[PDB]
């Protein structure tokens, strides 16, 4: 996927 | 779809079980992406991938930037409530 976006796993 | 309020039940040593994606910066709100297996948000039952987390115990999170909603969020302790919708 783009990844263009910031992720975080909470 | 419509606004929901959801509750979260959790202990203290684990955290939501949720990724999360977007925020102010990306012009998009605080996203769920993945709800993890087993992990509070999804015994709750109520959250989903897709939903957009409007507020997290009554803390407005719809302008927010994403690490500001990390704090806010890993913040929660115990029973809390959410306010989401999919869009």
């Amino acid at each position: 996927a783009n990844s263009r976006w910031k992720t975080s796993i909470i | 779809g419509p606004i929901r309020k959801v509750l979260l039940l959790k202990e203290d040593h684990e955290g939501l079980g949720i990724s999360i994606t977007g925020g102010k910066e990306h012009g998009v709100p605080i996203l769920i992406s993945e709800i993890h297996p087993g992990q509070p948000a999804d015994r709750c039952g109520g959250l989903h991938v897709g939903d957009a987390i409007l507020a997290v115990n009554g803390v407005n999170l719809r302008d927010t930037k994403h690490k500001e909603a990390v704090t806010i969020l890993s913040q929660q302790r115990g029973e809390i409530e959410f306010e989401v919708v999919y869009v």
